[PDB]
């Protein structure tokens, strides 16, 4: 059981209260929508979690 | 690649200066950010007195 397919993901903090979490997108691709998921290589294997 | 770089953005400080004919800014002048990011206009006159 490895340790890292299992473990939870730090997103974001809360921004304590005021001011509210406002987030500007101009340039408003998927990527930088929903986010990235990258995968990591070791001995050629790529692996995601 | 797999996992890239996110590399974060960085302040900018120059100066563009754009340079072309008449019509080549007349494909680029009738985009409202045009307008409000370049502000002078320098105007070669095709004759001199």
């Amino acid at each position: 059981l490895d340790p890292a397919q299992w473990r939870p993901n730090l997103l974001t903090s809360s921004s304590s209260g005021t001011p509210p979490p406002i987030v500007y997108e101009p340039y408003a691709t998927a990527p930088r929508l929903f986010g990235r998921l990258d995968y990591l290589v070791d001995r050629g294997v790529w692996s995601t979690n | 690649a797999p996992a890239g770089l996110e590399v974060e953005p960085f302040p900018i400080q120059m100066q563009v200066i754009l340079v072309g004919t008449p019509e080549a800014f007349e494909g680029l002048e009738e985009d409202p950010a045009f307008s409000e990011l370049f502000r002078i206009r320098a105007e070669f006159s095709p004759t001199l007195p």
